[PDB]
RNA sequence: AGGCGGCCGCCCCCUCGCCCGUCACGCACCGCACGUUCGUGGGGAACCUGGCGCUAAACCAUUCGUAGACGACCUGCUUC
RNA sequence: AAAUGGAUGGCGCUGGAGCGUCGGGCCCAUACCCGGCCGUCGCCGGCCUACGCCGCGACGAGUAGGAGGGCCGCUGCGGUGAGCCUUGAAGCCUAGGGCGCGGGCCCGGGUGGAGCCGCCGCAGGUGCAGAUCUUGGUGGUAGUAGCAAAUAUUCAAACG
């Protein structure tokens, strides 16, 4: 794994994969993380990241997760999966992600 | 300045196959790799250096963690340049593999 | 403190006996390049000897029986611990002076490899004897990443061809200085005592 | 300043172990006493290698040197003055050791003796407050 | 009485001992060693949550076929118990510490158990009809259970 | 299995830092060992001081059953 | 061609780490040579416990078994130590000191509270690792198996 890049807002419903309990904590989940798309220096470190990735990375897979809201289920909580992607190219894999 | 002692290594006591001989120890010395070239460090002085918890008395300056184990080169051993040695008191087992200081102090040429 | 030893040319039990008794006295030894580990014989012979080993295994438990390796660092690396007393002390604390690697990684691209003669192919089998590759050797048993590992290889040679024109180029530069600032230099000493 | 005893030469021991009994170290019913094993397929007795050594005369001690203290001065026990004055000749080579049964009344008499006859003493000062 | 590892500050210090107390001396010696180095009262609360089932006694030392409980986590340890009856009488004697402790004028907030040692008692004998008319012995563990209490600040 | 090195512009300044020669000094400890080194070595508990920042998550209890011999595992809690 | 996976001892070895003929070195046994110490034997030496004190030489393994020594140890008796002890006897414990090759013993320290021991002889119901040994005590098993033959208990209150 050389590199994961995160979006700048992940709903609740995908946070409350990383707690165990979503009742006592205090939902503090990617706070700092999302000023660095905010932040013009934060924007400069996460592209020159995305530079480094075009040129390092070979296999490209993005994360997604479910929506259990338009479910009939009371999980709530939404599973992570990583999908491989296979474009042709490397370089045009990220562009089609981002 | 600059070190003043050879290298050599401690690979072992003098021993056959199914016993060991503790009084007598085999020095790896580098440089040396013939049984030509062994004779200049017969009845050289040799040093096991080892620090401990407890500082004790040192000949020069304050008491110091430093503790030696004396001994001197016996003679010869094969023809791979190897050398024996015999010290006052025989090495503790952790030693091998370690270095134990050549110096120069018996001159002979 | 550390010997670099180069893979490709030596000979198996050859360069592995040498360096079991080199970790016994003490000097970390780290094997690049173990790909290139010629095994004198023929290679349908290699292959045949190393499908005997993996038909070997405890029968009401392979799990907690013998682990077959099929890298081919990790072939040496097991040669290396057959010789070492590695059931003793002394041999568990030898073990991790041994560093076997596959391919020439950062830590190591940078340092000057050396060549031991007397475990070489060229000095130990004759020219019309047959060997084998430890490496196609591996690949053609369980191993999966010979692709990228020449495909490394390829890389860390590209670079170290350009590094090797610099230093080529600045060889040439100083013998040129050399010939070039003969006054106000004698250094007769120098030719007399032979440099 | 300790009582300077006559000559004596560097006692060197054959073995400064104590012999332990086959097996004593298994059973707490076994003593560390020494006794001769009298198996028909003991280790011990046929002394195969790498087992307990057994006690022979070849161990035995230096002539000149046996009994000897490492302070120099062989022992000998005593009770009262009256046993004490006996080793007024032998003061260099032999010195008093006054028995444990003896009271600290007639200690220090004794203690007070010995230091006047210039008798080395192996326990002075003992059960003082 | 005799008492092991005696404190060293007797004025600021309480002992407690009971003896011929009918317990099991396994899981008395279990849940003093949990509850030794605690203070009184959170000592009595964990006592008094253990004989309701709140938070199990670890069985570490004694835990041969001792099932594993849920709460069991809290010690780093699996094997975990609920002994009401040594917690109780471990409840009566730390009541008898405190009042000790009231009598020497000591702070009850401030005190730990610092030394708290359980060891077997002469044991009882009763008799078993096995099969084929046979009788084996029926023997009860009782233990003596001895503490030190001392303040803390 | 990446972090030190090179280039250019300045910064407090610098032409005895190198080789040969020259006048004059310093722990000249009185014959002796464990001396000189990458050590601003690795690890752990605290003490006085400057600047920049952080304000949680697990386990237990409870509930759920897509899971359960007991553990374990899949889930919920907000005042809209 | 033989049944668990596996045996030049293993790793491994092919200009040899294989086969045959060999050379010069090197490695070590309780064997040999030199030297110290202990014991036995032989030869002895001296008018210094004569049952003691020295000197030289050669030898030391051993089941069953046969002898000699014990200043090894336990109990009791006759002498003896103008013996030791409520200012502490026997017994017990001890990372303490020390002796003897050894059986064992001496001293220091802590408990203990009324006897004990050395020397010369005498007499033993005299030395324990075993005997599916006798008696008594205690562990792992183990807080385990087990508290399951005959349908079934529940609510409220009182004395506590
Ligand atoms: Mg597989
Ligand atoms: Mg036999
Ligand atoms: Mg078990
Ligand atoms: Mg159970
Ligand atoms: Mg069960
Ligand atoms: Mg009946
Ligand atoms: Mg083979
Ligand atoms: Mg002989
Ligand atoms: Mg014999
Ligand atoms: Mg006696
Ligand atoms: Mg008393
Ligand atoms: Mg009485
Ligand atoms: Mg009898
Ligand atoms: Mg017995
Ligand atoms: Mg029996
Ligand atoms: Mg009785
Ligand atoms: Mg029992
Ligand atoms: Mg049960
Ligand atoms: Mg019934
Ligand atoms: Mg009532």
């Amino acid at each position: 794994t050389f590199k994961t890049v995160f979006a700048e807002h992940i709903s609740d419903e995908c946070k409350r994969r990383f707690y165990k309990n979503w009742h006592k904590s205090k939902k503090k989940a990617f706070t700092k993380y999302c000023k660095k798309w905010q932040d013009d220096t934060g924007k400069k470190q996460l592209e020159k990241d995305f530079n480094s990735m075009k040129k390092y990375c070979q296999v490209i897979r993005i994360i997604a997760h479910t929506q259990m809201r338009l479910l009939p289920l009371r999980q709530k909580k939404a599973h992570l999966m990583e999908i491989q992607v296979n474009g042709g190219t490397v370089a045009e894999k990220l562009d089609w992600a981002r | 300045s600059g070190r003043l002692w050879c290298k050599a290594i401690f690979a072992g006591y003098k021993r056959g196959l199914r016993n060991q001989r503790e009084h007598t120890a085999l020095l790896k010395i580098e440089g040396v790799y013939a049984r030509d070239e062994t004779e200049f460090y017969l009845g050289k002085r040799c040093a096991y250096v080892y620090k401990a918890k407890n500082n004790t008395v040192t000949p020069g300056g304050k008491p110091n963690k430093t503790r030696v184990i004396w001994g001197k080169v016996t003679r010869a051993h094969g023809n791979s340049g190897m050398v024996r040695a015999k010290f006052r008191s025989n090495l503790p087992a952790k030693a091998i593999g370690h270095r134990i200081r050549v110096m120069l102090y018996p001159s002979r040429i | 403190q550390v010997l670099v030893l180069d893979g490709r040319g030596h000979l198996l039990g050859r360069l592995a006996a040498i360096v079991a008794k080199q970790v016994l006295l003490g000097r970390k030894v780290v094997v690049v390049r173990c790909e290139g580990i010629n095994i004198s014989g023929n290679f349908y012979r290699n292959k045949l000897k190393y499908l005997a080993f993996l038909r070997k295994r405890m029968n009401t438990n392979p799990s907690r029986g013998p682990y077959h390796f099929r890298a081919p660092s990790r072939i040496f690396w097991r040669t290396v611990r057959g010789m070492l007393p590695h059931k003793t002390k002394r041999g568990q604390a030898a073990l991790e002076r041994l560093k076997v690697l596959d391919g020439i990684p950062p830590p190591y691209d940078k340092k000057k490899r050396m060549v031991v003669p007397a475990a070489l192919k060229v000095v130990r089998l004759k020219p019309t004897r047959k060997f084998a590759y430890l490496g196609r050797l591996a690949h053609e048993v369980g191993w999966k990443y010979q692709a990228v590992t020449a495909t490394l290889e390829e890389k860390r040679k590209e670079k170290a061809k350009m590094h090797y024109r610099k230093k080529k180029q600045i060889l040439r530069l100083r013998k040129q200085a050399e010939k070039n600032v003969e006054k106000k230099i004698c250094k007769f000493t120098e030719v007399l005592k032979t440099n | 300043a300790a009582l300077r005893p006559l000559v004596k030469p560097k006692i060197v021991k054959k073995r400064t172990k104590k012999f332990i009994r086959h097996q004593s170290d298994r059973y707490v019913k076994i003593k560390r006493n020494w006794r001769k094993p009298r198996g028909i397929d003991n280790r011990v007795r046929r002394r195969f290698k790498g087992q307990i050594l057994m006690p022979n005369i070849g161990y035995g001690s230096n002539k000149k040197t046996k009994h000897m203290l490492p302070s120099g001065f062989r022992k000998f026990l005593v009770h009262n003055v009256k046993e004490l004055e006996v080793l007024l000749m032998c003061n260099k080579s032999y010195c008093a050791e006054i028995a444990h049964n003896v009271s600290s009344k007639n200690r220090k008499a004794i203690v007070e003796r010995a230091a006047q006859l210039a008798i080395r003493v192996t326990n002075p000062n003992a059960r003082l407050r | 009485v005799r008492y092991s590892l005696d404190p060293e500050n007797p004025t600021k210090s309480c002992k407690s001992r009971g003896s011929n107390l009918r317990v099991h001396f396994k899981n008395t010696r279990e849940t003093a060693q949990a509850i030794k180095g605690m203070h009184i009262r959170k000592a009595t609360k964990y006592l008094k949550d253990v004989t309701l089932k709140k938070q199990c006694v670890p069985f570490r030392r004694y835990n041969g076929g001792v099932g594993r409980c849920a709460q069991a986590k809290q010690w780093g340890w699996t094997q975990g118990r609920w002994p009401k009856k040594s917690a109780e009488f471990l409840l009566h004697m730390l009541k008898n510490a405190e009042s000790n402790a009231e009598l020497k004028g000591l702070d009850v907030d401030s005190l730990v158990i610092e030394h708290i040692q359980v060891n077997k008692a002469p044991k009882m004998r009763r008799r078993t009809y096995r099969a084929h008319g046979r009788i084996n012995p029926y023997m009860s563990s009782p233990c003596h259970i001895e503490m030190i209490l001392t303040e803390k600040e």
